[PDB]
């Protein structure tokens, strides 16, 4: 399937 | 039956609208990473400056 | 079918973001590791 970002907002490692 | 064929066209439409706005989500996500990353570079620049003195 | 095509292009770019994202995350972790090392330095 299509893959989206792990969140809608950037979360640093 | 023909139910399977109709459902697949809905399903295929589902996927495209899901894929399209997923890439749009990527744009926003990555823009925020750039902000975070330029911040880190500014922080490194000040730490390097501090470890020189 | 035209909708069939752009579904593939959507998924293609989607794959290009994915690999690009992996590279960027390695880069972010590298900066954080550098900061860690710098903060460890002084300190002492």
């Amino acid at each position: 399937l299509a893959v989206g970002p792990p969140s809608l907002n950037y979360i640093p490692p | 039956s023909f139910n399977s064929s109709i459902n697949n066209i809905h399903e295929m439409e589902i996927q495209l609208k899901d894929a399209l706005e997923k890439n749009q989500q990527w744009l926003v996500y990555d823009q925020q990473r750039e902000v975070y990353v330029k911040g880190l570079l500014a922080k490194i620049f000040e730490l390097e400056k501090k470890t020189e003195t």
